[PDB]
């Protein structure tokens, strides 16, 4: 299970560190120190019938 | 179908005595055998 807030994910270091998500049509502001936050989409569907 | 199905008769005279039967037993079956029996599957995967 995800057990409580550890890191501040929001700590934005004075920056403008501007993504425009592509998906979802909108720009959003990372903090400064995270390595990466990307928006490209994966999707998987598997059926069994039987 | 199976028939079995005889007549006797019998006059004797000496007096007279005679005797005469009829016996049929037969017998008749039918079995139906109907049955059937449908299976399938569908694997779909995508990605």
């Amino acid at each position: 299970q995800f057990r409580n807030r550890v890191i501040n994910t929001k700590s934005f270091g004075g920056q403008c560190r501007k993504v425009f998500s592509g998906d979802g049509k909108d720009f959003y502001r990372l903090s400064g120190n995270v390595l990466s936050y990307t928006f490209q989409v994966k999707i998987n569907n598997d059926f069994n019938y039987e | 179908e199976a028939k079995h199905c005889v007549r006797i008769e019998t006059k004797k005279r000496v007096a007279k005595k005679t005797k005469v039967e009829h016996r049929c037993t037969t017998n008749k079956l039918s079995e139906k055998h109907e049955g059937s029996f449908i299976q399938g599957a569908e694997k779909s995967i995508s990605l």
